[PDB]
């Protein structure tokens, strides 16, 4: 069916590169195509670029 | 750089395209006189070599040297001159 | 009258109005109760 | 002191013929395109 | 017992001995 | 001439490329991203070091990186 | 005494500094009239000025040789010569000031972090909120024993972000 | 089907009076850049170099010192009067070197056909430690 | 053509709903405080007129008024 989260749940970021490290967001959309990082995910906490939303793999996010 | 109109570019020429020109330098063999040229070129004979000319230069490195172990004696400098009497200090020392 | 109420509650206002209040109490304190060294009770 | 000459000799030897020859010395090398 | 010229003079061989020491050191050091 | 790299993590915005000012940049087809097209340095050796590209790019980490390394007479904007 | 202090009760500098600066006061004052203005200022100065060092005098406070009050901070060493009321009690006050007005900072932001619109509120505070948990913050110290006896004073540090070491 | 458009010697330049901030002796002995646009109209326009010039109707030819002055250039005509123009690299010795448009296609613009060049096939943290590369003359983004 | 007085009538309402929007005059402020910069922002652009709007004609209102309040201020 789908892949991921489906849109509008909870995440925690894995990545430590992420200014949104260990911080939860809401999963805005999850492409469904072979791409390194379709998991779009949209936080409340811009970062130092002012920019809230960016794109992680399935296994950089974890439900909740 | 055949700037015959508003042309300022041309890889034939582009020696001119790039600013190369002399603007003051000329050409001329003719002014200085015979006699007092071959005067100098020949009092400037073998000083054109890096090794001589610079053997010039080391005269004057023991001119430095020869001032002061004589040059400042003669010319009476303060500090080769003596010294009168001297002070105590703040306190009981010397 | 709302909005004028908004106004009054924004951070450089309040900040300011608090700033004189404590500055005010502080005076009068030492006003009536001045060269408090030490916590004489 | 003994030897008065020498500080008159040494002096201007090294604060002046020596830093020239350092300076000239230092500058033909930093500018040689093949050392 | 003040030092004598020839003790500067002979100190002055032997720095200039060390000094060339040195430079052998740092033509070494170069390399 | 500085060191440009490009990573995967690019989603092909373009917007890199429009604020290299001196044409470094380009875009070549792709397949890791929806836009289907990434980001490349071919012409290292014209960039000054800016980081106008580091400026535009929206992931997070970004996705191209500028590394200065050795000066040349380009790099360093020099006109004389 | 307690480092070889002597009392300001009994320290002949402490009353030589308090006639010194009433004689100046009075040196000044003789240049005025009996009712003037500036008369009665310089007056309310010197009356001020012998309260101060009566003060000091009295509440049993201790000078150096130079003449000067000083203070003792150390507990026990305060608590037992009489001079809790230096550095002890002051700091009793002042933590319980402070924490109050930091309480009750801690307690506004969590509320409004709650908001939809949370910077909002952070630049036009919300008045009767702030009134309530300024006058909530007078109660921090059992408060915030209590959280922290709970676990919810404290955040997971695996919930905090970090840098990537 | 692209080629380099080779550049023409007898394109006029823009009328121009003449400033201090044009070239100077590195185009002798180094390089230089060259760029030619095409214009429906004389128009003023303002140069990287200070002033203003104005280009005529047709072809414009224009020498400045670096390829950022040419591209600034470019930028103004792209956003100020819609025209494309090229950019050369020209050497003392008399070679010409195409540039920006390199394959007639605007690199913004994707073209597919072109060299991805610099492109790591990993994020930004999963370079090798420094501590794993020391004692060679590379830095972490080139392995 | 020909020296006048030309005077808008009423351009401007007065009301405080703009007392309570911080940052009103300014495009870019309009996302909130989301970072302590736009704080200092908000004080940085406060009297640029010609970025607060692309009109000759209200930053000419805008000087003429704020002169007259540096009028009132000195005086
Ligand atoms: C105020 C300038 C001045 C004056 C008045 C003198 C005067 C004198 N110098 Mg002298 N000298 C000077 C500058 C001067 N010098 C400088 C600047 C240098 C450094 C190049 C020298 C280096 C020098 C040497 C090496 C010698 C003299 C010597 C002498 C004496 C012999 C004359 C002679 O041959 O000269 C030259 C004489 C009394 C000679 C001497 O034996 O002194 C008694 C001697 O050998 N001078
Ligand atoms: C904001 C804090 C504050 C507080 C708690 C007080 C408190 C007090 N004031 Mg006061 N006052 C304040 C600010 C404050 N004032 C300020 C900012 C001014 C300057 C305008 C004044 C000017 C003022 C005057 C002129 C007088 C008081 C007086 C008084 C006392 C009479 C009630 C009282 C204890 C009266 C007093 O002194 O009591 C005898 C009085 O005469 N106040
Ligand atoms: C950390 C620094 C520090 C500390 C600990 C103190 C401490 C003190 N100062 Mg001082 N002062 C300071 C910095 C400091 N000051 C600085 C930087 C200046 C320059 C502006 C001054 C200038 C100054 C003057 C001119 C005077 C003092 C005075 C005093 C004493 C009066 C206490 C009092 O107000 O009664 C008691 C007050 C209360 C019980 C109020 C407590 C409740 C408040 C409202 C809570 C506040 C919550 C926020 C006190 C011991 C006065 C004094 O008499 O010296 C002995 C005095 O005349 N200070
Ligand atoms: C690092 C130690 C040191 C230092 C800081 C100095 C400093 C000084 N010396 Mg001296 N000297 C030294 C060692 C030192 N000396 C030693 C070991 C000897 C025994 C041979 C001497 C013998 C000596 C004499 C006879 C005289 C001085 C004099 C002087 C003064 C003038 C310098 C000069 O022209 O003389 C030249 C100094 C020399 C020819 C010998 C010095 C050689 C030293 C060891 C070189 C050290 C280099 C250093 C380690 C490397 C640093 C790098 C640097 C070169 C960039 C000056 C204050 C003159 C003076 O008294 O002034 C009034 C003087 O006439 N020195
Ligand atoms: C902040 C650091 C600090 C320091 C440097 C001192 C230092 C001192 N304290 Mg003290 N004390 C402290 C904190 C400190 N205290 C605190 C936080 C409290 C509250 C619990 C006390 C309560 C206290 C009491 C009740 C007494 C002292 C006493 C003393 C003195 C002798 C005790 C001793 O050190 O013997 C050795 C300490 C060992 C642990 C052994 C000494 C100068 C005693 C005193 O007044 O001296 C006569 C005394 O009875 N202190
Ligand atoms: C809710 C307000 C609040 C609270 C609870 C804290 C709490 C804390 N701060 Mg912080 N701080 C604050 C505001 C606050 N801060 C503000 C506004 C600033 C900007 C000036 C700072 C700047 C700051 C720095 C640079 C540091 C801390 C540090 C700390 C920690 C150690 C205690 C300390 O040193 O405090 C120090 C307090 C200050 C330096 C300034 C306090 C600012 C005012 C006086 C308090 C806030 C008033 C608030 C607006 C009242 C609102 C009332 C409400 C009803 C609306 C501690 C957990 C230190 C730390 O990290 O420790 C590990 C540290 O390095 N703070
Ligand atoms: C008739 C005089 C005049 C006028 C009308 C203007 C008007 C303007 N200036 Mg300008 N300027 C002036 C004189 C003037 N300036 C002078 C004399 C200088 C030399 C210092 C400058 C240097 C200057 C610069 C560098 C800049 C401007 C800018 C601007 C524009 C935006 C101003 C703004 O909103 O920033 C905000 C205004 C403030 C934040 C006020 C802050 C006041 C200062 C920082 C505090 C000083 C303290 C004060 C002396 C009291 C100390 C006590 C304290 C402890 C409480 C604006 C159109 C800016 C611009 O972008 O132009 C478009 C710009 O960057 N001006
Ligand atoms: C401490 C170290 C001191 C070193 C001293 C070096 C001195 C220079 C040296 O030896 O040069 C060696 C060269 C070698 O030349 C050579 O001269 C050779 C001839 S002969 O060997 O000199 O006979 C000749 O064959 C050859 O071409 C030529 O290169 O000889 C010269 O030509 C020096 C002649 C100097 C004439 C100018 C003197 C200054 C004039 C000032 C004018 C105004 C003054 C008032
Ligand atoms: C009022 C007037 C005052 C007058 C003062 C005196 C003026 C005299 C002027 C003379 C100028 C100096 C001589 C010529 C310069 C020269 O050849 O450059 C020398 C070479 C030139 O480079 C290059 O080095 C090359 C070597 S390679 O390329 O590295 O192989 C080689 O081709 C050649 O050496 C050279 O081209 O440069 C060097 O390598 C020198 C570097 C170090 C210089 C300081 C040495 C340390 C102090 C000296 C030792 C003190 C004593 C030690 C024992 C106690
Ligand atoms: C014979 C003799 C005479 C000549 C005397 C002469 C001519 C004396 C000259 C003395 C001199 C000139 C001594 C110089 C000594 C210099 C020294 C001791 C320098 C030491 C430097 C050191 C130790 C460190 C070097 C460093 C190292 C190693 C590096 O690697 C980096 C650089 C640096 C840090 C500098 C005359 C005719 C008068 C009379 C007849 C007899
Ligand atoms: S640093 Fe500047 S010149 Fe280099 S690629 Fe980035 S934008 Fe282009
Ligand atoms: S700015 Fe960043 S995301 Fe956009 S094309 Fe360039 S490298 Fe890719």
């Amino acid at each position: 069916p789908d892949v991921g989260p489906k849109r509008g749940t909870q995440v925690r970021i894995l990545r430590p590169e992420s200014y949104w490290f260990r911080e939860t967001g809401k999963v805005v959309s999850v492409d469904q195509s072979g791409i390194r990082y379709p998991v779009v995910v949209r936080f409340e906490k811009v970062n130092y670029a002012g920019v809230s939303t960016n794109n992680y793999a399935l296994d950089e996010v974890v439900a909740a | 750089k055949y700037g015959e109109e508003s042309r300022y570019f041309d890889l034939k020429d582009l020696e001119n395209t790039v600013g190369s020109w002399d603007m003051y330098g000329q050409e001329d063999k003719s002014r200085y006189n015979g006699l007092q040229s071959e005067f100098f070129e020949r009092a400037a004979n073998g000083l054109s070599r890096r090794e001589y000319i610079l053997g010039l230069v080391a005269i004057g490195g023991a001119g430095i040297l020869a001032w002061g172990g004589k040059g400042a004696a003669d010319v009476r400098l303060p500090t080769v001159g003596p010294q009168q009497p001297a002070q105590v200090g703040p306190r009981g020392r010397l | 009258m709302k909005d004028f109420t908004t106004y009054l509650s924004t951070a450089p206002v309040l900040t300011l109005l608090s700033v004189t209040v404590v500055a005010g109490l502080l005076i009068e304190i030492n006003r009536f109760f001045p060269d408090a060294l030490i916590a004489a009770f | 002191m003994s030897a008065q000459f020498l500080p008159s000799i040494l002096v201007p030897l090294v604060g002046l013929v020596f830093p020239a020859v350092a300076m000239a010395s230092m500058f033909l090398y930093i500018e040689k395109e093949e050392i | 017992m003040p030092i004598a010229d020839y003790q500067v003079f002979t100190a002055l061989f032997l720095a200039l001995a060390t000094g060339i020491f040195a430079v052998r050191l740092g033509v070494a050091l170069y390399k | 001439s500085h060191t440009v790299k490009i990573y995967d993590t690019c989603i092909g915005c373009t917007q890199c490329v429009r604020a290299c000012p001196t044409d470094v940049l380009e875009m070549v087809p792709w397949d890791g991203c929806k836009a289907n097209q990434i980001a490349s340095a071919p012409r290292t050796e014209d960039c000054v070091g800016c980081k106008r590209c580091e400026s535009a790019c929206p992931t997070d980490f970004l996705s191209v990186r500028v590394y200065l390394g050795s000066e040349t007479t380009r790099s360093m904007g020099l006109a004389y | 005494d307690v480092a070889g202090l002597t009392p300001c009760s009994e320290s002949k500098a402490f009353a030589k500094r308090k006639k010194n600066e009433v004689k100046a006061l009075n040196k000044r004052l003789k240049n005025y009239e009996a009712d003037s203005a500036p008369a009665l200022a310089l007056k309310a100065t010197i009356a001020r000025t012998e309260a101060r060092f009566d003060k000091y005098a009295k509440q049993g406070l201790l000078c150096g040789t130079d003449g000067l009050p000083h203070l003792i901070a150390d507990p026990g060493l305060a608590l037992r010569y009489g001079h809790a009321g230096d550095v002890f009690i002051p700091t009793i006050g002042f933590i319980y000031f402070a924490g109050w007005l930091g309480y009750a900072g801690s307690k506004y932001l969590q509320a409004v972090a709650a908001t939809a619109k949370p910077i909002e509120k952070e630049i036009i505070i919300d008045v009767p909120l702030a009134w309530k948990l300024l006058w909530e913050g007078f109660g921090w110290p059992l408060r915030a024993f209590a959280e922290y006896k709970n676990g919810s004073l404290m955040e997971d540090d695996a919930k905090i972000t970090v840098s990537p070491r | 089907a692209f080629t380099p458009p080779t550049l023409q010697s007898d394109t006029p330049s823009p009328i121009f009076g003449g400033s201090t901030g044009g070239l100077l002796s590195q185009a002798q002995v180094e390089e230089f850049h060259v760029i030619t646009w095409e214009s429906k109209k004389e128009q003023i326009f303002e140069m990287p170099t200070g002033g203003a010039a104005i280009m005529r109707q047709g072809p414009n030819l224009l020498k400045l010192a670096r390829k950022e002055q040419c591209l600034a250039l470019l930028t103004q005509l792209r956003t100020k009067f819609k025209i494309d123009g090229y950019i050369y690299r020209v050497f003392p010795n008399g070679e010409v070197q195409y540039l920006h448009p390199k394959d007639g296609v605007y690199p913004e613009k994707v073209n597919a056909g072109r060299s991805g060049d610099n492109t790591n096939m990993r994020r930004i943290g999963q370079n090798k430690e420094p501590v794993q590369i020391k004692f060679s003359g590379k830095i972490p983004a080139e392995f | 053509k020909k020296v006048k007085i030309v005077v808008d009538r009423n351009p401007v309402a007065t009301n405080f709903e703009k007392w309570a929007k911080p940052g009103h005059f300014s495009r870019t402020l309009s996302k909130g405080p989301t970072t302590t910069t736009w704080i200092w922002n908000l004080h940085a652009d406060a009297h640029d007129f010609d970025t607060q709007t692309s009109d000759l004609e209200e930053i000419s209102r805008k000087v003429f008024s704020a002169h007259f309040g540096q009028l009132g201020i000195i005086f």
